[PDB]
């Protein structure tokens, strides 16, 4: 048939619940394509994955592949305007994003289903002929430099690059993947390298259609999607570039049996055990790596962790295989260290090898593999509908490793149990291959070496072959036993018929003094899953810094005890998260509705009857101590968001105030607090999914009767159900709170333009304005001025009040970031008065499409309802009401809103700024307006007292 | 448990 | 290693059970028609593709059993059990030949005298009988002679035997079989 | 599709060498392990050799270790069986077969009998000291009368038919039995009625010695 089509694969195996339709094909120029047709999709999406990563960088220009990723967005010869691509998506309810791994460079986007072609056409040009404009090159190089800059003090990246640095220096694995201003601009200017043609040469040499894979998802039929792809991608040239494989391992003999001691930025204690293994990619169907991991990294009774934790050496454990590249992989066992654990590191590793030998003594087990295979089958069958944008990216990446007919099922289903392969991998997990790394600040001043790229303080030793054979002669431990049978494996996948009196939105089926139960039977997804959400309210949770700490430790200790039990449930697709809020506790249970009532009770009555292990108590507490202290090493832009929330909230305890009162937290004071907390509660719940009305009423009534029995819980007064308000800023005012991040060498800033209380009128005023300034904010502040890699714009919502906020991380002082934003805001208003009515209407429809997008997953829908519940506005039909109002707005409705609320000389301008200074800081463009003199907040407590407190938003429904 | 702009 | 029974005989539709015996803890099964390559039946309980569901793979302790639920006329062959062991080794069994069971029949027995030789050769024929078991002795001594038996005829499913047999000749055949009333004899001596 | 082809089967004798080749088609020897299974005349199956081209380890049977050698050629997709010093026991039919699964770990401490889904049709090796032509003595008939031929002293498969194969009812050609003279000898009888003493008019055939006897 088609000359542009090499072949068309057979039926793409999918889940029977999947109502999308799939067609796989391969183009003449070698591009593997998967077409997904979903006539319901509001946001059409597409993605392309090139099988070339940062392992293929030129030895001199580190991270050239990463740099090229950034540059493809900034223009092609067909669409020459620098921000043509980004502007188009933003004007049609779409977004875009990309990344560069060791072997892949993945690009993706979504867009309104009516404009799939218009975006795909511009997206296709990325590989045909990119401009690689030099003025854009010398600007965007700072974005890469700033992107790497925010990671220099990140303990994760410092360790990730260190592992690469302690291997064979000439193996591509030791390369610097990110790149910076030094490798891209500074050095190539010294040595005299034309960076632009180095880019152009890399594109024609590696971005061949041979190594590409395209996934397109649209409302269009499978046949029309075929025509669309062969029109825009069949022209992409083919260089027949061989797929880069790296057979020889980066970790050879001289790198083995080596001990590393590393100084971190945070106060953390970690033990990193690693083994070199062959590329187990081709054995993916038996999957021996996942098998060995599942048993090692197990957290149930008799596991490696359950012993290493019950004697207080480690709290968390992670095992399994780690992808390196085509030709080599790793097998790792990473653990958290306690204060006592750090001293007994070599005995931890002993217990590791004692467990490895236990698997060797009993050999492979088919029943273990079978229930893994079984659970994966159920997991795949009832797989939640993925969001179009993330779906096409995920598939396009694995569209290389697998046949067309297997791509959806390849990494889920397992077919033939192969114990012989399980033996092989386990055979490589022996002491003569171990690579140990200890991360603690007890090594400061005890190091020789420094990692070049990050400045990581460490040193390389040789594991005494003294110690090696003690590990080799590991005696079989008696406390190590293989997992028992999983009782939490779901059997009843029955979908209960939609009740006669069912409702489109959650309904209040129970309303007492103690409970307020919201219920809605699932009508859109029809999977055997339920979402159980509970909020327990009690004024004694956050009345002072002391009770706040104890509420945290209480829930942290409760989760710690349930961990062994609840682990088998999580594997069986049934999970829960329990955490403390500023109003009490939050309990969420998600997964298969079969054995939910089982887990829910084992949570509640365990919660009402807690029996604190004080051994654990001071370990968790000690971890909490370092947790609060480690906030000093967080990102500057995070410190900004943290301070603003502290400023604008009626009551909020600081990190310092908490760790100050943490020393006052003793065990008897804590167990005098738990019944005090559970003495009087108010429970507001949302039960959503595969449950009937009396099923939900039975679930709630069961929760109460457990608390009423084991805690003697009684109802709270309606008077005591008070929620915190937001500080009301004065007209024409400006406040500035300034601090300094001691760790990061970058600055941070958040600029909150408080507008008014939340309402249909005010919300769509703000949301539309944020929609219009959405792309230009990124284009002006980052693409052009290059203030920083992190530039964010959008609405802020807290305690029923809203406003417009800017967030920028930079190396410029925050006061300069201040001016450039204000200069940009005058640039925007002038851009509004001058844009066409059809341009303005083009923005309205975009915002409408973005907010009418239906949830794909069950929990996705539950989130919105719960969002209307905890905010206590209960506007369940919010999206329809406010979009209808949105389309009635005109240009001067927005202009008048700007001149009144946001303008530099607006009568009702409410502005507050947070200035986080860098570690070392003191004190062509449009011209910034003259700013009023800012009132500097010196004390937060006195700040709040001077200003009024906003009202609380009235509930949409009267009770 | 087991294992799970740019990377 | 050791596989019993050595031979088996049942009519079509019957239930046949063949037992292999044992170290590894599993076995495979192969079917081989006379003359041509062996076909795979069962590997690991689970059976190979294309193989009819009448074939079963069972294991009770130390013995493994191949079971044909409803025997078919195309299932009459020799079945070998194969064990894979450590050190990349492979061991087969001596095999079990499954034959066709039918009504007992009497052998048409003849005899023949020694152009000529020039070294004495006389033949004792036993044609078209069932079962295969028979006893042939001569007018007799020890290990003077090989005895040859054919496979079951393609039409009547019967056998045929020829007991072979110059120091005593020119100086001077009772068959005791089940299907006969009493040992018959064709006797010619010159 | 998958298929295996054996070659190199012929007539050879102690002290001499012979090399059987297993042409693999439809897959790579690189992944699957290749086996050599021989079957002696009349007796069961005996596993001779096995090679894993991936993990590069071979395995031989105790019956033959010093005399045979297995090998695998990767790019031509062929496994060989070098047989350089032969006994009379080696006279058999040699099949080549593969694993049903890919990358079977040879160094496994446990044994995992995955099947061998694809076999070749095998080549015949025959080890001989002499090639002689069949001496053919007749036999005399005295309701039905059994006639026939005697093929004594030939050496290995002899072809016997009756009247150009126009007579196929009762043609019980007995299996050959190795005499202790180191010689083969069978007899081919056929039943007719006692009313064909008329009559309507045995052809022994043994091509290794070009013998086509009609007695
Ligand atoms: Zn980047």
């Amino acid at each position: 048939n088609n000359p542009a089509i090499k072949r068309i694969g057979n039926h793409i195996t999918k889940s029977p619940e999947d109502k999308r339709e799939y067609r796989g094909l391969e183009l003449a120029n070698g591009i593997k394509v998967l077409l997904i047709s979903d006539p319901t999709t509001d946001k059409s999406s597409a993605a392309l994955d090139v099988h070339i990563g940062s392992l293929s960088d030129p030895p001199n220009i580190a991270g050239l592949s990463h740099f090229l990723q950034h540059m493809l967005f900034l223009g092609t010869k067909k669409y020459p305007k620098e921000n043509e691509y980004s502007q188009f998506l933003s004007e049609h309810a779409g977004s875009s994003n990309a990344f560069t791994s060791g072997e892949h460079t993945n690009y993706y986007f979504d867009v309104s289903h009516e404009h799939l072609e218009g975006a795909l056409d511009r997206f296709a040009q990325f590989f045909l002929s990119p401009l690689f404009d030099e003025s854009a090159k010398d600007r965007e190089v700072n974005a890469v430099d700033s992107e790497h800059e925010k990671n220099v003090m990140n303990d994760a990246w410092r360790l990730f690059q260190l592992e690469k640095a302690t291997g064979n220096p000439k193996h591509p694995f030791s390369k610097f993947g990110t790149g910076n201003k030094y490798t891209l601009e500074t050095r190539p200017n010294q040595e005299g390298i034309d960076v632009r043609q180095e880019l152009l040469k890399f594109h024609s040499a590696y971005y061949s259609s041979n190594l590409m894979a395209v996934v397109v998802l649209g409302r269009e039929s499978l046949d029309d999607l075929t025509n669309l792809v062969v029109k825009l991608f069949s022209e992409v040239e083919n260089k027949n570039v061989p797929l880069p494989e790296f057979p020889e391992h980066p970790f050879q003999e001289e790198h083995l049996k080596q001990l590393y001691k590393i100084v971190p930025i945070k106060d953390i204690r970690n033990l990193y055990v690693t083994f070199p293994i062959p590329d187990l990619q081709k054995y993916y169907k038996s999957n021996p790596g996942h098998y060995l991991g599942h048993l090692i990294g197990h957290e149930g009774p008799g596991s490696l962790l359950s012993e290493l934790k019950s004697k207080g050496w480690v709290n968390t454990l992670v095992g399994g295989q780690k992808e390196g590249a085509r030709g080599f992989m790793f097998f790792i066992i990473n653990v958290d260290l306690t204060e006592e654990g750090l001293l007994h590191v070599e005995d931890i590793i002993l217990h590791m090898f004692q467990y490895i030998q236990k698997l060797r003594a009993e050999g492979p087990q088919e029943w273990v593999f079978q229930e893994l295979k079984d659970l994966n089958a159920v997991a795949f069958r009832f797989k939640d509908k993925e969001r179009p944008r993330g779906y096409t990216s995920k598939i396009a990446g694995i569209l290389h490793y697998y046949p067309l007919e297997e791509v959806l099922t390849a990494e889920y289903l397992l077919e033939e149990f192969r114990p012989d392969l399980i033996e092989m991998v386990l055979d490589k997990l022996r002491p003569e291959n171990v690579r140990v790394a200890i991360v603690s600040k007890s090594f400061e001043g005890k190091t020789d070496r420094t990692e070049e790229w990050y400045g990581t303080q460490y040193k390389q030793e040789a594991i005494p072959d003294e110690v090696i054979k003690k590990w080799q002669n590991a005696d079989l431990n008696g406390k190590f036993k293989l997992p028992t049978k999983n009782e939490f494996i779901p059997t009843n996948f029955e979908i209960l018929p939609l009740e006669k009196e069912a409702t489109p939105y959650p309904a209040l089926i129970k309303d007492t003094a103690m409970s307020k139960l919201w219920f809605k039977q699932d009508d859109k997804f029809f999977l055997p899953k339920a979402n159980l959400n509970f909020e327990f309210f009690s004024p004694f949770a956050y009345v002072d810094p002391l009770h706040s700490n104890m509420a945290y430790l209480y829930l942290e200790l409760l989760k710690d005890s349930l961990n062994e039990y609840a682990y088998a449930a999580e594997l069986a697709g049934l999970s829960y998260d329990l955490q403390n809020t500023i109003y009490g506790m939050y309990l969420s249970v998600k997964g298969y509705n079969d054995k939910q009532p089982i887990l829910l009770k084992k949570i509640i009555e365990k919660m009402a009857t807690f029996e604190i292990d004080e051994k654990r108590f001071e370990i968790i507490k000690e971890a909490y101590m370092r947790s609060l202290n480690n906030f000093r090493a967080e990102q500057p832009h995070q410190h900004a968001m943290y301070y603003l929330r502290l400023l604008m909230t009626e009551v909020a305890w600081t990190k310092d105030e908490l760790k100050e009162a943490l020393d006052d937290v003793t065990l008897p004071r804590l167990k005098a607090f738990i019944p005090q907390l559970l003495s009087r509660l108010h429970i507001e719940a949302l039960l959503h999914g595969n449950i009937t009305k009396q099923a939900a009423l039975g679930i709630m009534q069961m929760v109460e009767d457990t608390l009423i029995e084991h805690a003697h819980t009684k109802p709270l007064l309606p008077s005591q159900l008070v929620r915190y308000r937001e500080v009301q800023l004065p007209d024409r005012g400006w406040f500035v709170y300034q601090q300094r991040n001691e760790v990061h060498n970058n600055s941070g800033i958040e600029i909150y333009y408080q507008t008014d209380m939340q309402s249909t009128s005010e919300n769509m005023f703000l949301e539309l304005f944020a929609q219009i300034i959405s792309e230009p904010a990124f284009n002006t502040l980052r693409t052009k001025e290059q203030l920083g890699y992190i530039v964010f714009s959008g609405p802020r919502r807290a305690n029923g009040i809203q406003g417009l906020r800017f967030i920028i991380q930079s190396e410029k002082p925050p006061h300069y970031l201040e001016s450039r934003v204000e200069a940009f805001l005058i640039t925007m208003e002038k851009s509004i008065e001058d844009m066409t009515e059809e341009a303005f209407q083009k923005h309205i429809q975009a915002l409408a499409i973005r907010r009418l997008d239906k949830p794909k997953k069950l929990s996705a829908e539950s989130a919105k309802y719960w969002g209307e519940i905890i905010s206590q506005q209960y506007n369940f039909d919010r999206d329809n009401t406010e979009v209808a109002y949105l389309k009635t707005l005109t240009k001067e409705d927005i202009i008048k809103f700007y001149k009144e609320m946001l303008a530099v000389d607006a009568p009702r301008r409410h502005k507050v700024s947070v200035h986080v200074l860098a570690r070392e800081m003191d004190s062509n463009l449009s011209q910034a307006p003259a700013l009023p003199q800012p009132e500097v907040i010196q004390n937060m407590t006195e700040f709040k007292r001077g200003l009024p407190l906003f009202p609380l938003v009235k509930p949409h429904i009267n009770f | 448990g087991i294992v799970e702009y740019q990377l | 290693m050791t596989q019993s029974p050595s031979s088996l005989s049942a009519s079509v539709g019957d239930r046949v059970t063949i037992t292999c015996r044992a170290v590894s803890s599993a076995v495979a099964w192969y079917q081989q028609k006379p003359g041509k390559a062996p076909k795979l039946l069962i590997y690991s309980s689970s059976l190979y593709s294309g193989v009819p569901s009448r074939f079963s793979g069972s294991r009770s302790g130390t013995d493994f059993t191949l079971t044909i639920s409803s025997l078919q006329p195309e299932d009459f062959a020799t079945y070998y059990c194969q064990q894979s062991s450590p050190s990349f080794l492979i061991t087969f069994g001596q095999g079990t030949k499954v034959e066709i069971k039918r009504t007992v029949a009497a052998p048409s027995v003849f005899i023949f005298p020694p152009s000529q030789l020039k070294t004495a050769s006389v033949v004792c024929l036993l044609n078209n009988f069932y079962p295969r078991e028979a006893k042939v002795q001569w007018k007799l001594q020890s290990g003077n002679s090989q005895e040859s038996v054919t496979e079951q005829d393609s039409k009547d499913s019967t056998y045929s035997l020829s007991s072979t047999l110059k120091a005593d000749y020119e100086k001077h055949c009772e068959v005791t079989h089940q299907g006969l009333s009493s040992p018959v004899t064709k006797s010619f001596n010159r | 599709e998958v298929q295996l082809v054996e070659s190199g089967g012929g007539l050879v004798q102690p002290g001499g060498s012979l090399r059987l080749s297993c042409a693999a088609s439809g897959f790579n020897v690189s992944s699957y392990s290749i086996h050599w299974v021989r079957q002696a005349p009349g007796k069961g199956l005996e596993w001779v050799a096995s090679i894993s081209s991936y993990y590069g380890s071979t395995s031989y049977a105790d019956s033959v270790k010093g005399r045979f050698t297995i090998s695998a050629d990767t790019s031509k997709n062929t496994a060989y069986l070098q047989m350089n010093s032969l006994r009379a026991e080696d006279t058999a039919v040699y099949y080549c077969a593969r694993d049903r699964v890919m990358y079977y770990w040879s160094f496994s401490k446990y044994g995992y009998p995955y099947g061998m889904d694809y076999w070749g049709q095998g080549t015949l090796v025959t080890v001989f000291n002499q090639i002689k032509g069949p001496s053919v003595f007749p036999l005399a008939p005295s309701g039905t009368a059994a006639l026939g031929c005697l093929v004594k002293d030939y050496f290995e498969p002899v072809t016997v038919s009756w009247n150009s194969g126009a007579l196929t009812s009762g043609v019980h050609t007995f299996p050959a039995v190795l005499q202790s003279s180191g010689l083969y000898s069978l007899s081919s009888v056929v039943t007719v009625p006692s009313s064909s003493l008329g009559t309507q008019t045995c052809n022994v055939n043994h091509k290794p010695s070009n013998t086509k006897v009609d007695k």
